[PDB]
Parts: C-alpha cells; sequence; structure tokens
RNA sequence: CCCAUACCCGGCCGUCGCUGGCAGUCGGCAGAGCGAGAAAGAGAGUGGCGCGGACGCUACGCCGCGACGAGUAGGAGGGCCGCUGCGGUGAGCCUUGAAGCCUAGGGCGCGG
RNA sequence: CACGGCGCGUCGCGGCGCGCGCGAGCGAGCGCACGGGGUCGGCGGCGAUGUCGGCUACCCACCCGACCCGUCUUGAAACACGGACCAAGGAGU
RNA sequence: CUCCCCCCU
RNA sequence: ACCGCCCCCCGGCCGGCGACCGGCCGCCGCCGGGCGCAUUUCCACCGCGGCGGUGCGCCGCGACCGGCUCCGGGACGGCU
C-alpha cells in the first residue's frame, strides 16, 4: 500500500525504442548514441523508406503528462534530510531519491524521515 | 499541401528589451499593464520605445 | 422592435401588455 | 522596495534549487518551498511562516512585525500552539484573516500547517 | 396547488410538438391565466447553554486538491438509462444461449426485466436451467413461440433477487420460485408436438450449414 | 442601501432578455419570408416556360449569376499565371471551394484556370447543406467555425445580415453584398469525392471531371462533402 | 466549442434557425396526411374494383 | 472494389500570428460581472444567528483562440546537452566508501 | 397564426397600419432535454509457490520494407576514390 | 399558481 | 566687499514615516494561568452505514449520451 499520487492519467507515449544511430550496428567505433546524418547521399538523412526514423519534434510527449514516472509521479533527486522537507507540499506529485553517493547511514535517515512526512521514496531500500 | 509562402511569416519587431537592467524593467511591467488595460494608444506608444535599443532612442537637446 | 434604440418603448409597451 | 529586490534575487539567491526540471526555495518563511514572488519569505514587509515546534510536538507560527524591516533580531514574532487540529487551523485561520495580514497565504498557511501536525502524529 | 396536467401535445416525433406556439397558447388557455407581480443548535447542559455548530469545520486539509469538473447535460446513471430491446424478442419466444454456462442450450423467455436484462427458463426439468438472467445481446432469438400471456410469474422476483450475495445453497424460495413458473410453463410447451425434446437437445454447427444463410 | 441599485440589476437583466426575445422573432420571420420568396422564385421559372410552350414559343431562363468552384489539382507544376488566379480565386489547396459571382471578368478568370477547377451553377439545397456543415467564418484573421448566430452578426451588422437565413440567401441570390459576405466566408474544406471521380485530368465533356457542368455540381457536391 | 452538425442536430439547427422546427413540424405533418390519403384511396380503388 | 505521408474529422508536439487575456487574491472594512450585434456610466448627488469562501502570479510566469510544419549549400535561435579550470554559493556529498570501469536490472527526455 | 390587455386610439389611411398613459421597461416557481467535448447513483472473474504485470531492453521466429558510408559531382550501390578492427590525440585559434 | 369533463390502475 | 552652492541653529509652512516611529486611547486577534465541569470539546476503535474526491492488483463485459463516418429500410412531393 505505497503512497499513491493525487491524480493518474493514462501515460501515453508516441514512441518507446530508442533512437538508433545511423550505422551503429555495423561498428563498434560507433556509438549507440543519435546522430544526425549530413552525408549528401544518406539514405537515412533523405528519408528513405524503411530505414532508420530521425528523432522530430512531433513525437514529443504531451506537458501533462510529460516526466511522469510510471507509478504517476514526477522524480526529485535529493543528497540530504535537509532537502526534504522542500517536498512537503509538493507531496502528491513529486516523489523523492536518494542520490548515489549518500551512504548507507544517512540513507536510513533519509528514508526514515520520508517516512513521516509521507513522501514516497523509489530507492527506499537501496543499501539494506 | 497549401500554395503558401514562410518566409514573411515570423515578424522582427522587439518583444521586450534587450537590456537586462532591472529598472527599466520595472517600468515595462508597469507600462505593458497600462498598455493591455488602457484604451489610450501613448501607453502603447510609449512601452514600444522603452522597448527600443540606445541608437533608436537618439538623445534630445535643450 | 428589435433595433435596441428606437425600440425600447415598444419593447416596453409588449412587455406591461403581456401582464 | 520589494519588486525591486525581487528582481535581484529571483536567479541568484543561495537559497535557490533548480533541477530535474524544477525549482525550488529554501529560505525560512516560505509555504510550498518553491520560488515565486507571492512566497518569498525575504521580500514582502509583512511574512507569514509556519514551522514545526522545537519540541516533538506543536507548531510554531512566525509573523513579521511592521516596525523594525531593517533590525533582524526584532523583526519577527513566534507564537506556539500545542493543541488540537481543527483549533490550531481555526487559531491560525484568525490570526490570518481577522488580523488582514497577508490574506493570499491563508489557505497556503492552513495546508501547510495540517501536514505538520500529521507529521508529528505517531506512525502505524 | 393545482392537479398536474398531462402535456397538451402528443410526440409528433422525438423534440418536435404536434401543436404550434400559438395553439398552444390557445390550448393552455393562456389568454385568461395572466399573471402579474440551520448552522446552528442551542443545547443545555449541566455552565448553561451551549451553542453547538454543526456542520463543523475540518480538521486536516490535503496537500492539494484536483479542481471541480465542467458540467454537461446528456450524461445518466444506468439507472434511470432508457431500455431497448430487440422486435424480434416477445415473451414466449424460444433462445439459444451463446455464452454462458449453458452454452447453445434453447431457453424459453418470459419477461424483460428493469436493467435490460432477460429474465429467462427454459423448465429444468428437461433442459436444466433455472430462472436465470441473460443479457439479449448474447442470444439468438428464434421464430419459434409459445402463447404464454395467460401465465402469471411472481412480482418480488427482480434483479434484486437474482443479485449474486458476498460456496452457492440454493434456497428453498429459488426451488418454489421455479416450481410455481415451471407447473405453469411446461404444459403450455407440452401441447405443441415435438417441443420438450427440442428444448432438450442441444444447438450445434456441423460443417457446411452457415449462420447467414440458415434462418432461425 | 442599494435597495433601488439591487432591481436595477434585474431590470437591466429583464431588458436585455426582451431584446434578445424580439431579435429571435426577428429573425423568425425573416426565415418564413426568405421561405416564402424561394417558393415564388422556383414557381416563377415553371410559370414562364408553361407560358412560353403555350404560345409556341420558347423561354430562355436568366444566366446564372452563382458558380461553386472547386480544386481538382494539386501545387506541384503549376504555371505561374494559374498559380496567381488561383490565388485570387482562394484555391491554395485541393478540394477546396468557393462560391464567385459571374460577369465578363469572372468567366474569363475562370476560362484560365478551366483544367485545374470543377464549377458549376450550385442548387439552393447546395448552398444550404455547403453554409451549415462546412461553413467557417473569418473573424479577425481567424477561421472560427459558425455556432451562434452573434458570430455573423457582428461581422455581416453593417450589411443586415444578421443570421445563417440572411448569409444564405445573400449568397444564393447575389446580394448588394455579395462580395462582403463571400469574403466572410472562409473557403471551404470539402472531403475526397466518395465513389471517385471520373477522370482528373481532361474535360467534363470528354468524360472527365474539369471545367465546367452546368447543374452536375451538386451531384459532385453532394459526395464531396 | 466543439461544432456540431446543424443537418442532425435538430437544436442546433433551431438554435441557428428557428423557423426550421415549423418547417420540419409542417412536412411531417403533410407527409403523414398524403400517406393517409393515398392509403385511403388506394383502399377504395381496391373495393370498386372488387365490385 | 483496392490504397499515398494527398483530402475530411479527432488527439498530441512544436512554430508563427492574435505586438490576444490575467496585478481583480478589489472579502462581516466584502458583495464575487464586464461574451454582450450596435462608439460610449451596474455613474454620484440637489429640488417639484452561524466569522465563512479551492488553485493562482518562478509576469523571463500562467492561460485562450486560429493557421501552419519538406530541405542540400547557407543563416539565425534555444539547449535543466556535454568536457576542463576560475569567482561565488549548496551549515553539499564522501573510508558506514569519491573518481573510474562493467551490467539479461528500474526509469526519464523527440534528442544531445 | 412568434395573434392575444385596457385605454387616450387619427400616430391614420379607412378599421388595419401605428403613436401617448396605465408605481411608470422588475411574476414566480418546479420539471424534461437532439441544448458551450462522457458518464454510469452498472456489473463479472482470478488470485501463494505457481501464478499476475514489466512499453523498452536479452535471444529466437514470422510478414512487409530494406544496396555501404564519407566525398567530388548534372548524375554514386557503382566496374569512381578513402575505410581490416579498437583505444587515445586530431583541425576557423 | 383558472375551472370542468373522459379513461386506466 | 559681492554672487552661487552646501553644512549647522532658530522660526513658519507642505509632504512622508509602507526603502524611515515612540507614548496615550479605541477595536480586533493570538498566547500563558485561573475561572469553567460535561446534552459542551477532544482522542482512539467498530459498522462491509451514507455523501463528496481520487483510484480500481490483474483480466473483462454491458448500458445510454455526444462527435465523425459507411450502409440499409420506409414514406412524401415537384418539373414531368
Ligand atoms: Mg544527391
Ligand atoms: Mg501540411
Ligand atoms: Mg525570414
Ligand atoms: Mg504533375
Ligand atoms: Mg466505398
Ligand atoms: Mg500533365
Ligand atoms: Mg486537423
Ligand atoms: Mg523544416
Ligand atoms: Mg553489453
Ligand atoms: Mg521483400
Ligand atoms: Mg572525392
Ligand atoms: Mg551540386
Ligand atoms: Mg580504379
Ligand atoms: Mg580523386
Ligand atoms: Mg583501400
Ligand atoms: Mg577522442
Amino acid at each position: 500500500a505505497a503512497l499513491r499520487p493525487l491524480v493518474k492519467p493514462k501515460i501515453v507515449k508516441k514512441r518507446t525504442k530508442k533512437f538508433i544511430r545511423h550505422q551503429s550496428d555495423r561498428y563498434v567505433k560507433i556509438k549507440r548514441n543519435w546522430r544526425k546524418p549530413r552525408g549528401i547521399d544518406n539514405r537515412v538523412r533523405r528519408r528513405f523508406k524503411g530505414q532508420i526514423l530521425m528523432p522530430n519534434i512531433g513525437y514529443g510527449s504531451n506537458k501533462k503528462t510529460k516526466h511522469m514516472l510510471p507509478s504517476g509521479f514526477r522524480k526529485f533527486l535529493v543528497h540530504n534530510v535537509k532537502e526534504l522537507e522542500v517536498l512537503l507540499m509538493c507531496n502528491k506529485s513529486y516523489c523523492a531519491e536518494i542520490a548515489h553517493n549518500v551512504s548507507s547511514k544517512n540513507r536510513k535517515a533519509i528514508v526514515e524521515r520520508a517516512a513521516q512526512l509521507a513522501i514516497r521514496v523509489t530507492n527506499p531500500n537501496a543499501r539494506l | 499541401g497549401v500554395d503558401i509562402r514562410h518566409n514573411k511569416d515570423r515578424k522582427v519587431r522587439r518583444k521586450e528589451p534587450k537590456s537586462q537592467d532591472i529598472y527599466l524593467r520595472l517600468l515595462v511591467k508597469l507600462y505593458r499593464f497600462l498598455a493591455r488595460r488602457t484604451n489610450s494608444t501613448f501607453n502603447q506608444v510609449v512601452l514600444k520605445r522603452l522597448f527600443m535599443s540606445r541608437t533608436n532612442r537618439p538623445p534630445l537637446s535643450l | 422592435i428589435a433595433h435596441p434604440k428606437l425600440g425600447r418603448r415598444a419593447r416596453a409597451r409588449i412587455a406591461r401588455g403581456l401582464r | 522596495s520589494a519588486h525591486l529586490q525581487w528582481m535581484v534575487v529571483r536567479n541568484c539567491s543561495s537559497f535557490l534549487i533548480k533541477r530535474n526540471k524544477q525549482t525550488y526555495s529554501t529560505e525560512p518563511n516560505n509555504l510550498k518551498a518553491r520560488n515565486s514572488f507571492r512566497y518569498n519569505g525575504l521580500i514582502h514587509r509583512k511574512t507569514v511562516g509556519v514551522e514545526p515546534a522545537a519540541d516533538g510536538k506543536g507548531v510554531v507560527v512566525v509573523m513579521k512585525r511592521r516596525s523594525g524591516q531593517r533590525k533582524p533580531a526584532t523583526s519577527y514574532v513566534r507564537t506556539t500552539i500545542n493543541k488540537n487540529a481543527r483549533a490550531t487551523l481555526s487559531s491560525i485561520r484568525h490570526m490570518i484573516r481577522k488580523n488582514k495580514y497577508h490574506p493570499d497565504l491563508r489557505m497556503a498557511a492552513i495546508r501547510r500547517a495540517s501536514a505538520i501536525l500529521r507529521s508529528q502524529k505517531p506512525v502505524m | 396547488k393545482g392537479k398536474p396536467h398531462c402535456s397538451r401535445n402528443p410526440v409528433l416525433v422525438r423534440g418536435i410538438g404536434r401543436y404550434s406556439r400559438s395553439a398552444m397558447y390557445s390550448r393552455k388557455a393562456l389568454y385568461k391565466r395572466k399573471y402579474a407581480a440551520l448552522a446552528t443548535v442551542t443545547k443545555p447542559v449541566g455552565g448553561g447553554t451551549r451553542v453547538v455548530k454543526l456542520r463543523k469545520m475540518p480538521r486536516y486539509y490535503p496537500t492539494e486538491d484536483v479542481p471541480r469538473k465542467l458540467l454537461s447535460h446528456g450524461k445518466k446513471p444506468f439507472s434511470q438509462h432508457v431500455r431497448k430491446l430487440r422486435a424480434s424478442i416477445t415473451p414466449g419466444t424460444i433462445l439459444i444461449i451463446l455464452t454462458g454456462r449453458h452454452r447453445g442450450k434453447r431457453v424459453v423467455f418470459l419477461k424483460q426485466l428493469s436493467s435490460g436484462l432477460l429474465l429467462v427458463t427454459g423448465p429444468l426439468s428437461l433442459n436444466r436451467v433455472p430462472l436465470r438472467r441473460t443479457h439479449q445481446k448474447f442470444v439468438i432469438a428464434t421464430s419459434t413461440k409459445i402463447d404464454i400471456s395467460g401465465v402469471k410469474i411472481p412480482k418480488h422476483l427482480t434483479d434484486a433477487y437474482f443479485k449474486k450475495k458476498k460456496k452457492y445453497e440454493i434456497t428453498e424460495q429459488r426451488k418454489v420460485d421455479q416450481k410455481a413458473v415451471d407447473s405453469q410453463i411446461l404444459p403450455k410447451i407440452k401441447a405443441v408436438p415435438q417441443l420438450q425434446g427440442y428444448l432438450r437437445s442441444v444447438f450445434a454447427l456441423t460443417n457446411g450449414v452457415y449462420p447467414h444463410k440458415l434462418v432461425f | 442601501n442599494f435597495a433601488e441599485l439591487k432591481i436595477k440589476r434585474l431590470r437591466k437583466k429583464f431588458a436585455q432578455k426582451m431584446l434578445r426575445k424580439a431579435r429571435r422573432k426577428l429573425i423568425y420571420e425573416k426565415a418564413k419570408h426568405y421561405h416564402k420568396e424561394y417558393r415564388q422564385m422556383y414557381r416563377t421559372e415553371i410559370r414562364m416556360a408553361r407560358m412560353a410552350r403555350k404560345a409556341g414559343n420558347f423561354y430562355v431562363p436568366a444566366e446564372p449569376k452563382l458558380a461553386f468552384v472547386i480544386r481538382i489539382r494539386g501545387i506541384n507544376g503549376v504555371s505561374p499565371k494559374v498559380r496567381k488566379v488561383l490565388q485570387l480565386l482562394r484555391l491554395r489547396q485541393i478540394f477546396n471551394g468557393t462560391f464567385v459571382k459571374l460577369n465578363k471578368a469572372s468567366i474569363n478568370m475562370l476560362r484560365i484556370v478551366e483544367p485545374y477547377i470543377a464549377w458549376g451553377y450550385p442548387n439552393l439545397k447546395s448552398v444550404n447543406e455547403l453554409i451549415y456543415k462546412r461553413g467557417y467564418g473569418k473573424i479577425n484573421k481567424k477561421r472560427i467555425a459558425l455556432t451562434d448566430n452573434t458570430l455573423i452578426a457582428r461581422s455581416l451588422g453593417k450589411y443586415n445580415i444578421i443570421c445563417m437565413e440572411d448569409l444564405i440567401h445573400e449568397i444564393y441570390t447575389v446580394g448588394k453584398h455579395f462580395k462582403e459576405a463571400n469574403n466572410f466566408l472562409w473557403p471551404f474544406k470539402l472531403s475526397s469525392p466518395r465513389g471517385g471521380m471520373k477522370k482528373k485530368t481532361t474535360h467534363f465533356v470528354e468524360g472527365g471531371d474539369a471545367g465546367n457542368r452546368e447543374d452536375q455540381i451538386n451531384r459532385l457536391i453532394r459526395r464531396m462533402n | 466549442v466543439l461544432k456540431k452538425n446543424p443537418l442532425k442536430n435538430l437544436r442546433i439547427m433551431l438554435k441557428l434557425n428557428p423557423y426550421a422546427k415549423t418547417m420540419r413540424r409542417n412536412t411531417i405533418l403533410r407527409q403523414a396526411r398524403n400517406h393517409k390519403l393515398r392509403v385511403e384511396r388506394a383502399a377504395a380503388a381496391l373495393a370498386a374494383k372488387s365490385d
């Protein structure tokens, strides 16, 4: 029975696959990170049929559900206890995440404070 | 497909002062409100001239 | 009658007559 | 004045934290903990704050006084309320409304007080 | 005061009346119908008296709340939806259940219920189905009918009666109601030759026969 | 106080309500008169043709004054002159349509762009359906769907057009302010012709769809809207 | 504002043009009367043919 | 009868235009409007109980309507994209484990 | 029949049109809906060591599509040139 | 917010 | 010596003390302590109780309303 957001709308994504850089499968030196091809003969650049799609602004998600976690909350990164009280009034829509550098000794305190303050934490048992 | 041209689609006039100082921006806030909630066009002209650049606001002699 | 200016008195007339 | 220092501090505050497409404000007397002209607790002459009591139970309400604007030591008056939730909220509401003291923060102060109170109640 | 009269115009078509504005002004006889121009309770206490305020303020406001909704008109709860029935379905008709546990069993239909479900039963003495509800979409209505206009079914049975509770035990009330209905239904179907065996049988599709071709 | 102010509020409210009722009655009677006028016009041609036949002579009806034009070719590869005429006629998109009043200038202008348009003489029912279903108004340089009479009444109040009936009557009869009414009317965006076309490239006379079809434009409209 | 079709929405059509209601009422009544007249005339003609 | 990224209807992203709207959060010290076919005052005046009412507004913000969106050479804008160092600031993080590296784990962003 | 009061009625052509007063332009309630964008005040099942959910990402299968990039060029998949692969460095200061 | 009449439960 | 400007003292006005107040009085609010003593006030639990808001663990179905579409069946009328 985790804490639930104020409203849980139906998140719809126009696309879920990652945008793969052209010819990144043929070579290891070509990273998967997207780069717009600029060759004069490039099929991907010229938008030929059955080729790798290029990211447009048209794929942008709607503003109402943008950046929402599947649980319905929005992420916010915290490093210590004091930053947790910032989310006191952004309670029913914004969840907290402990930064990976935080030691377990402080992590337990942060998670217990969040338990008091009724703020959801997406990684509450990250060190046990 | 629509038979139109997009060359002059975007107008170039200034929406806000390029300057970054705060006093002029406060004046701009006040005269924005005055222009949009008053029918007098003097406020509109003054706000437009507030937006302008230095070379477009030449000094006036006594 | 439908004219806002000249039809005011006629509108008053029919409104009172309905009573 | 007030708008002047707001223009000064809207983007260059030590209390400003901006990350994850968000922005938050940190200074003490700021309900909702967010960067805005209304809720900034250091700019306005009349300011309301709600904090948890130093003791484990209760709520401290802080009101900015009118005279000592440039005297930080004697500028805030603090009152501790330690009662049931309904009467605590009623007292805060009366203090905000019947004093005509920054009425736009009435609901924000009530919401923040309610929260602090719940936090103070033992967990399940 | 004044007894509420019925509407003076029959509905010609939905949303259009038979008589016009002047005909209505005449029929209503409006030419002679002209017209012209809590939160506190005092209680004694053993002190004195206290003005207790019912509807007291809440002791907790949530961190944030959703706004109201815009108003819409054409949307009504399921209780007062208008109920539709297929023309081919009349009391005393044989239906073929298509989706229940009783797949393809020929069943006699009795009454349309209040929520739109069909109150159906083939006497469980022969085809083994009790008083039951069935959606009108999930049944095939064949063109064979018996005459049940002269039978009485209890008025106490309804959707509240057939609503599921909470192992399911059949009640003596269920048994007696089923007996009361079937004691009148069975002789009617026994009059028609070769109808009891027809109801006992189960509908099925063999190769070479197609629903769009075969008529029922 | 305000013992008079409160009653004045509802006095103003009642005055506005009575004004609205009077306006509704006015437009209702104007619609009835327009229906009578349409019936009269329809029967007059029949009467004249009958009397001419009885006398043994011929009655040539008046040349139509209103035409409907639909663009039936794309944007790619258009001669500059044809492009300019299409821009002037406000057909910048395939399966756009508009009304044109007829004279020597309109005849020659349409002749220039015959291969790109299908045009004809619209029927009263066609005008009604086009105005009611696809009719949007050009208010404040914005395409606004006409869902209330006040939108028409403001843009064309000075020309005594105050509702859909005035707009339709003025368009169909080519009134004194037909130019203003048509310009206020945004170009119609018609769907593709259900059932297909015969042949887009060639002329209607030789079995195609381009060019002038006298009254078959109504058949075309029935499937294009 | 969502644009509904006046040609299919009776009250939208009435909002835009009130006289449409009287038109539709008149045509419905006229059609019903004409159909009744034709039916009775056909019945009388059949009776006369039988005679 | 079949179907294109064409046309029609709908949703969503963005751009442009309206140089559009909002400082009116005017509350027991109050009275909750400026959508309504018609340039302009819910004009001011003088004589015949229960103490109560959501969100807002980083105005470089928020909100509403329309139209539109191909692109080499090239031009411009925005990047809470990224790398290294410096002045400030986070009563920041860290041997109860930083940097770096690996991952069939959970996610965000159109993308970096 | 989107007709409905009384008057003074010429505000008038012969009555209709069409003006001036009538506490002076304030009657109220309920109800239904083809009425400024969907609701149900409607329901049914399956859930503890074998089952429920996991767009994407791991592997595999199938149908459709699909020629290797960069470059000069009117024209590149080219029987045009550079390129085995990987790491680091590398060019409008 | 006038008054009657008719029919079915 | 004269003129201009500025600082200080005194006298008289105007304005502000919301980038800048003290005392007195009045009104209101809050807090601490008594008065108050339980048909008031508060805390916790139960009902498969109701209203309102948000949602269903997963898989499904139905109903009516509206928008946009494709199609079918009737009936009426006009030029003819
Ligand atoms: Mg090329
Ligand atoms: Mg386009
Ligand atoms: Mg340009
Ligand atoms: Mg071509
Ligand atoms: Mg077809
Ligand atoms: Mg050609
Ligand atoms: Mg569209
Ligand atoms: Mg582009
Ligand atoms: Mg790997
Ligand atoms: Mg293939
Ligand atoms: Mg080369
Ligand atoms: Mg070249
Ligand atoms: Mg060679
Ligand atoms: Mg070479
Ligand atoms: Mg080589
Ligand atoms: Mg490198």
